[PDB]
RNA sequence: AUAGGUUUGGUCCUAGCCUUUCUAUUAGCUCUUAGUAAGAUUACACAUGCAAGCAUCCCCGUUCCAGUGAGUUCACCCUCUAAAUCA
């Protein structure tokens, strides 16, 4: 199917059951569907725990190189994935993500701390 | 100045290729497995006779030993240490690479921590995941419950210690842990209980005499090889014994003695052998035996 | 039972066991052989064994025959760059025939093997999907992850229907 | 998804969208990082362009390539 | 510097090949010039809106 | 019934009842299913006892309840095994329902687990060319620089408080939609105690 | 393999590029705005809140 | 297919039909629970609601996704070379 413009991206598709996601990380046309066809896959992302409490990620690094040299662009969940990995830098938005956590929780010890301490 | 040699030195190689013996009959022992019509060929018997010289070459191709490999060292490396996402996720991330053309273990497998740490993945982890993407026929990801040691034992009870060696050999790698260890205690079942000739004509003798050699227990295994009328074997044995231990009271005594054939057993018996009187015995009983054949 | 002389030759098994892979040059072969004469035979049992065997292996090479044109036996290949190789047959067995266009216009056992294994590197192990094309269809079929929904129920704190529930 | 000729709804008529409030101190921070993120991100895909061009270029005239295509015309000859 | 993973995938392809070197690798900025998000795009390759009128 | 072999099932099958009734042969060799035509089902039924309640023509092994299907019960487990393949016989073979087959597969891949039933281990290759571990992959790469200080891989993950004047542009520009601002974030991640 | 011509589905489009041509839109009528309800009525679009000012 | 029934007073041959096996829809009768998958007969007509916005205006998007199977060798390979991604 020949879409006007649109570019190659590696981006997330999701497998599985219901209550079970899976994701295979695929290079595939951005237009079309998220499920559908796609140029090559680049490996997989189980995002549910398993048995070692290991969330299970495979990157081929190989030919994820390629793609990108080919011009592929990259979804933010892919992107925070090879963050993860070390592979690229650690996307800003989980260092933002991580201080707005760290502040929320430093706020909640403050009333949990004047309640124990006030009554 | 001067090494010792090493399992895979060619001298050792035809000394435990030659100590192991090619029994025909047990290479090819017939499988239980799904069947088929046999085939028939009408050959002479130099036809005959070639066959059975390709299939001698075949059964060494699989009787070729396993290398001896020592205890890899733990992994224990940290690639880098991001502490703003710590508290961040709950559970690690396990990253694998899974480029099809790289050795397995040349590639990288890391894993970043819920603290935030990302360290290379353990020899464990990284044996598991390589099972999980590129799995192996034989191999299981979950450690198989055979290998518990009241399982081992029941196998031993049987004399499947083959069957033992093959399970190992296909689920751990040969310089893990637990492929050593398990290894080791079929090694010492077979000594302790005399069960020598289960090995024989097997890939697998070679690792058991280097474990006796080195471990100075070649006691059992010299006794079994003369009562089984196997002096060239046994007389092999002690030689290689002197090898992997030059600098020792049998190898000394040799020397001073120049002993050679029989000789060798009777010098490393009284000397260093633990059980000399009864390796005396049974080499006395071998000795006259053979006098009255050549009568 | 099978239809014709030599039914063998009508078989899938027969029609692979040929060792004639041409190199990309050869486009056409015309197989000049004579229909009698004693020492035409092996042209004749060139025509009637190994072609079939030499065609199913060069699908695109154009094979062309002719009868009792010229006094004698020949082949005769038209090369890509345009170069003719003439190769008089006459005399020499069947076997031996297939064995010389095999050294001089075949391609070695070493270039077929190294194609072979570009092949299998199209299908990667890791890779999950249709069975068509992949090992496994879902990670839920590897041992230790979270089995399928389908098989073994999920618990009730990790269902959505449940989830929403215990919140509100 | 609805086309370009469909009309639109009547309740959206009256829709105004509101942009977020905006932190000072988290925003510049923020568009710093994107900065030398995405500078990041450049250089490396840039090192993969070379990577690729390279290794198509080595493929086609390669010295190895070159002498292997030397070799198969001296046999073939 | 490189991020942690590729750094630790071109120093292991060195030894590999037997090359011996104690130095860093690092990526080349200097010719990535990041422009502000603001800067005056070209308005020869921008579209104009369409005819239907209102 | 309450069979006593229950707690050793294994004892049955050297029993006296157990070589009068059945002898040499298998627990099945003399069950027939019942059914139309010439060609059986493939599929056997689901099961010969229904809430306690046992079906006309019982299985072999739910017409005696006395056999217990269990990982140690090797000998009766060999019976359901081909002693020249190696492969459990589907169930129409034997005639057990699809329950009892179930359990009957189970209990056989638990034995073999166990090392109680013999089974085929084949000889395999190992799994690398080379056994080589100097690799960096496996081996201990050069910390980096920033590593060793303590410092971050890249100094944009930590915070730095933006200039007072760059904090003014934003008020104006904003003006009227602006949040608290926020000063450095905490250092660690607090705990509720 | 002959295609049969779609020869109104080209005439369309050459009128169509034609009446694009001499009937565009000048500057005066898109980029008109009410400083009221602050809306082009060319197309009936509000502005983003953050231009208003 | 491991086959079976059926021509005749009977036998053999040939032959069609049908039986036994495995799936999918619909009908009758009947029906406890949980998980998962799947789910108009009709390219016939459709009430009502919703399905495309975003954004400092310009642009961009609404040409995608989703749907259907009416029509029907427009789908594959090679050659060549637009548009598109690689700032
Ligand atoms: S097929 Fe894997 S979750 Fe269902
Ligand atoms: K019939
Ligand atoms: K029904
Ligand atoms: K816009
Ligand atoms: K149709
Ligand atoms: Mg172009
Ligand atoms: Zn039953």
């Amino acid at each position: 199917k020949a879409y006007r413009g649109g570019h190659l991206t590696i981006r997330l598709a999701l497998g599985g059951c219901t209550n079970r996601p899976f994701y295979r990380i695929v290079a595939a046309h951005n237009k079309c569907p998220r499920d559908g066809r796609f140029v090559e896959q680049l490996g997989s992302y189980d995002p549910l725990p398993n048995s070692h409490g290991e969330k299970l990620v495979a990157l081929n690094l190989d030919r994820i190189r390629h793609w990108i040299g080919c011009g592929a662009h990259l979804s933010k969940p892919m992107e925070k994935l090879l963050g993860l990995a070390g592979f690229f830098p650690l996307h800003p938005m989980m260092i933002t993500n991580a201080e707005r956590l760290r502040r929320k929780r430093a706020r909640e010890v403050l009333l949990a701390s004047q309640k124990t301490d006030a009554e | 100045e001067t090494k010792k040699p090493t399992f895979m030195d060619e001298e050792v190689q035809s000394i435990l290729t030659k100590m192991t013996g090619l029994n025909l009959q047990k290479t090819f022992k017939p499988a239980i497995q799904e069947l088929k019509p046999p085939t028939y060929k009408l050959m002479t018997q130099a036809q005959l006779e070639e066959a059975t010289r390709q299939a001698v070459e075949a059964a060494k191709v699989r009787l070729k030993m396993p290398p001896v490999l020592e205890e890899r060292v733990p992994i224990n490396d940290v690639l880098a240490e991001d502490k703003i996402l710590e508290g961040t996720e709950t559970t690690k991330y396990v990253f694998t690479d899974i480029s099809y053309s790289i050795p397995h273990r040349e590639r990288f497998i890391v894993v970043r921590e819920p603290s935030g740490t990302l360290r290379k993945a353990s020899w464990e982890e990284r044996d598991r995941m390589i099972q999980v993407y590129f799995p192996k026929e034989g191999r299981k990801i979950l450690t198989p419950i055979i290998f518990k040691e009241e399982n081992l034992r029941t196998m031993y009870s049987q004399d499947r210690h083959v069957d033992v060696l093959n399970l190992c050999f296909a689920q751990f790698e040969p310089d893990s842990t637990e492929y050593i260890k398990v290894h080791h205690k079929t090694y010492e079942d077979i000594d302790k209980r005399g069960k020598y000739d289960l090995l024989r004509s097997t890939r697998y003798f070679g690792g058991m005499v280097w474990y006796f050699v080195n471990n100075k227990k070649i006691d059992g295994l010299l006794i079994d090889q003369i009562q089984r009328d196997l002096i060239d074997d046994a007389t092999n044995l002690v030689q290689l014994y002197h090898v992997l231990h030059p600098d020792g009271q049998s190898a000394q005594g040799a020397k001073d003695q120049a002993a050679e054939g029989i000789n060798l057993i009777k010098v490393f018996a009284k000397t260093e052998a633990q059980k000399g009187a009864y390796i005396e015995l049974t080499l006395q009983t071998y000795q006259e035996a053979l006098s009255r054949h050549s009568a | 039972p099978m239809k014709g002389r030599f039914p063998i030759r009508r078989t899938l098994q027969y029609l692979s066991q040929g060792n004639v892979v041409f190199k990309d040059s050869v486009k056409v072969m015309t197989v000049n052989y004579n229909t009698h004469g004693e020492l035409g035979e092996g042209a004749r049992k060139f025509v009637f064994f190994n072609i079939p065997q030499i065609q199913y292996k060069n699908p695109w090479v154009q094979i062309m025959m002719f009868k009792n044109m010229t006094p004698s036996p020949f082949l005769r290949f038209y090369l890509d760059s345009g170069e003719q190789v003439l190769v008089d047959v006459e005399t020499k067995s069947n076997k031996e025939i297939m064995e010389h266009i095999r050294k001089i216009l075949g391609k070695n056992e070493e270039t077929l093997r190294e194609e072979e294994e570009e092949k299998k590197q199209l299908s990667h192990p890791a890779n999950f999907g249709p069975r068509k094309y992949c090992l496994r269809e879902c990670i839920c079929e590897v041992e230790g992850q979270v089995p399928c929904p389908s098989l073994v129920p999920l618990p009730k704190e990790m269902r959505g229907k449940y989830k929403a529930a215990l919140k509100a | 998804r609805k086309t370009r000729h469909d009309p639109l709804a009547k309740s959206k008529i009256e829709r105004v969208n509101m942009p977020p409030a905006v932190d000072p101190a988290e925003f510049f921070v923020l568009m710093e990082r994107y900065q030398h993120y995405r500078q990041t991100v450049r250089a490396l895909r840039m090192e993969f362009v070379s990577e690729v061009q390279r290794k198509v270029h080595e493929a086609r005239a390669g010295v190895l390539a070159e002498r292997k295509a030397l070799k198969d015309a001296a046999e073939h000859r | 510097p490189y991020p942690p993973l590729l750094r630790a995938m071109i120093i292991a392809e060195r030894q590999k090949n037997g090359d011996t070197s104690t130095e860093e690798p690092m990526l080349n900025v200097q010719r990535i010039r990041m422009e502000p998000w603001d800067y005056p795009a070209k308005q020869e390759d921008k579209g104009r809106a369409k005819g239907t009128p209102v | 019934p309450i069979s006593p072999y229950k707690d050793e099932p294994w004892k049955y099958l050297e029993s006296e009842e157990y070589q009068e009734r059945y002898g040499s042969r298998p627990v099945w060799a003399d069950y027939r299913r019942n059914h139309k035509g010439g060609v059986p089902p493939q599929r056997t039924r689901k099961t010969c006892i229904r809430r306690n309640k046992v079906v006309g023509n019982p299985c072999p092994i739910c017409r005696d309840h006395k056999l217990h299907v269990d990982f140690r019960n090797v000998k009766l487990l060999e019976q359901f095994v081909c002693a020249h393949t190696g492969i459990i016989f589907y169930a129409p073979y034997t005639g057990v329902c699809v329950k009892q087959h179930k359990r009957l597969t189970q209990a056989i891949q638990k034995a073999r687990d166990h090392g109680l039933l013999i089974y085929h281990i084949p000889q395999v290759e190992p799994r690398d060319l080379d056994f080589s571990t100097s690799h960096g992959a496996v081996s201990a790469t050069p910390p980096a620089p920033t590593l060793v200080s303590g410092d971050p891989w890249y100094p944009w993950y930590n915070w730095k408080q933006p200039p007072e004047r760059e904090l003014s542009r934003l008020r104006r520009l904003y003006q009227g939609h602006l949040q608290e601002e926020s000063g450095p974030p905490p250092e660690s991640m607090p705990k509720m105690p | 393999k002959k295609v049969r011509p779609r020869l109104i589905a080209e005439l369309a489009r050459r009128v169509r590029a034609l009446r694009e041509q001499l009937n565009r839109p000048r500057d005066s009528q898109l980029y008109a705005v009410d400083y009221e309800t602050l809306t082009r009525p060319f197309s009936g679009r509000r502005l983003p809140v953050r231009a208003w000012a």
